[PDB]
């Protein structure tokens, strides 16, 4: 396992390309088995020991990676469980935010949507055009 | 950009 730290971040470049070329279904699976490695390394490490922490910080990009592999094949249940264990633990995380809401939005959870939005709202101003949108469609289906 | 990948 541990030899395995060192694949993490290839793994998680190919995972990258694979995404933006637009393979998704595949990126995930590299995502997936990146932090399947990062997890493997975390079990031997005592849960909120700075080895733990740090482990936990390196999963969360590729776990939201992940995530967002997640949204566009529309499964959102995932999204859901993943994005809330980021949340519960880093609650300052915009794109853990965003994701969920979106996921929440997808499924038709139009209020769990806007309590997300307004939490990346407030953690991160710049992207208020983006929410705007996501907020006005949300109001459409209203 | 939110839709791309970290």
């Amino acid at each position: 396992a541990e030899e395995k730290a060192k694949a993490v971040p290839l793994i998680h470049q190919e995972g990258n390309r694979l995404y933006r070329e637009g393979h998704v279904k595949e990126a995930a699976a590299k995502y997936y088995d990146a932090i399947a490695c990062l997890k493997n390394l975390q079990m031997k490490e005592q849960p909120g020991s700075p080895e733990w922490i740090q482990l936990d910080q390196q999963i969360t990009p590729l776990l939201l990676n992940y995530c967002q592999c997640k949204l566009v094949v529309e499964e959102y249940y995932e999204v859901l469980d993943h994005c809330s264990s980021i949340l519960n633990k880093y609650d300052d995380n915009v794109k853990a935010y965003f994701k969920r809401g979106k996921a929440h939005a997808a499924v038709w959870n139009a209020q769990e949507a806007q309590a997300d939005f307004a939490k990346v709202l407030e953690l991160d101003p710049a992207l208020a055009p983006v929410v705007s949108r996501e907020l006005q469609a949300l109001e459409a289906r209203i | 950009a939110e839709d791309d990948v970290e």
